[PDB]
């Protein structure tokens, strides 16, 4: 009958459509995976290039830091050599003709810092250089064998005391001095 | 009735036909899905090979670069000392001047 032919055609067309859609689906899935694979590899490569660049940039930063560390080390060693030479010169200074004058100047500065002082204290070898200066001021002179390269002033009856020492002057001022030196030498 | 027996037969062929069409459809799609999965797995592998190549090149270039810079560091240190030697005398007199009264 008519209905039977219609239904037979319905079954055929349902199967046909199932099969054509399955094929279209297969092709779409493959095409998609092709495009995805391609896009993935290209995106990845560009990302890799960028990373490699950053890697080289970090290495370079490391290298420059290494150069800066080297210059800072080298300056430091030079500065220490300067200090060593300064200390050797200061050590030799008491054998020189101008030592008495230096001693007198150190005593004056010690008195400026302790104007109430009643005595000046210096190494036994240095006292005779202060004799006249101390007499003019009216202050006593006292020997301290453990004392060198410096002069002490003492107030009261030993209540107060100020020291003017060349080595201690060097040591306390070295932080700033080293900056002045570096400007002179390099920067 | 032979009609009843042929109706049974016809039911049977309808079923086998629906089944056969469903299995062929499924196979087409499963085949494509597997081929797709292999395509993408292969692409990941190329990506990982390319990554490994970049990793090896990073190590090598970073080491060679830090070596060049160390050599530049050694030389720069030498330049520092050499340039200080010229004015050493002046530096020592400068400190002694600052430190003496
Ligand atoms: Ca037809
Ligand atoms: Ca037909
Ligand atoms: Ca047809
Ligand atoms: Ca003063
Ligand atoms: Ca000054």
């Amino acid at each position: 009958s008519k209905l039977e032919a219609i239904l037979s055609q319905e079954v055929e067309a349902e199967i046909q459509a199932l099969l054509q859609e399955a094929e279209a689906k297969a092709e779409a899935v493959k095409r998609e995976a092709e495009e995805k694979a391609k896009a993935l590899l290209q995106a990845r490569e560009r990302a890799l290039e960028a990373q490699y660049r950053a890697a080289l940039r970090r290495a370079e930063s490391a290298g420059e830091l290494l150069v800066a560390t080297a210059r800072t080390q080298a300056r430091g060693e030079v500065l220490e050599e300067v200090r060593r030479r300064v200390r050797e010169a200061l050590e030799a200074l008491p054998q020189k003709p101008e030592w008495p004058e230096v001693v007198r100047k150190l005593a004056l500065e010690a008195l400026e810092a302790l104007p109430g002082a009643k005595a000046l204290v210096a190494n036994p070898e240095d006292l005779p250089h202060l004799e006249a200066l101390a007499r003019e001021r009216g202050v006593e002179l006292q020997a301290e064998p453990a004392l060198r390269l410096g002069v002490r002033a003492v107030g009261a009856e030993g209540k107060t005391q100020v020291e003017n020492s060349l080595l201690a002057r060097l040591d306390r001022a070295w932080d700033a001095l080293s900056s002045k030196v570096a400007q002179a030498l390099w920067g | 009735l032979g009609l009843i027996k042929s109706l049974a037969e016809k039911e049977k062929q309808l079923l086998e036909r629906l089944e056969a069409a469903k299995k062929e459809a499924e196979e087409r799609v499963k085949r494509a899905e597997a081929e797709a999965k292999a395509l993408l797995e292969e692409a990941e592998a190329k990506a990982k090979a390319l990554e490994a190549q970049y990793r090896e090149r990073e190590r090598a270039e970073t080491e060679a670069l830090l070596a060049r810079y160390r050599e530049r560091a050694e030389a720069e240190a030498k330049a520092v000392r050499e340039k200080a030697m010229a004015r050493l005398d002046e530096a020592v007199a400068l400190v002694l001047k600052e430190v003496l009264p």
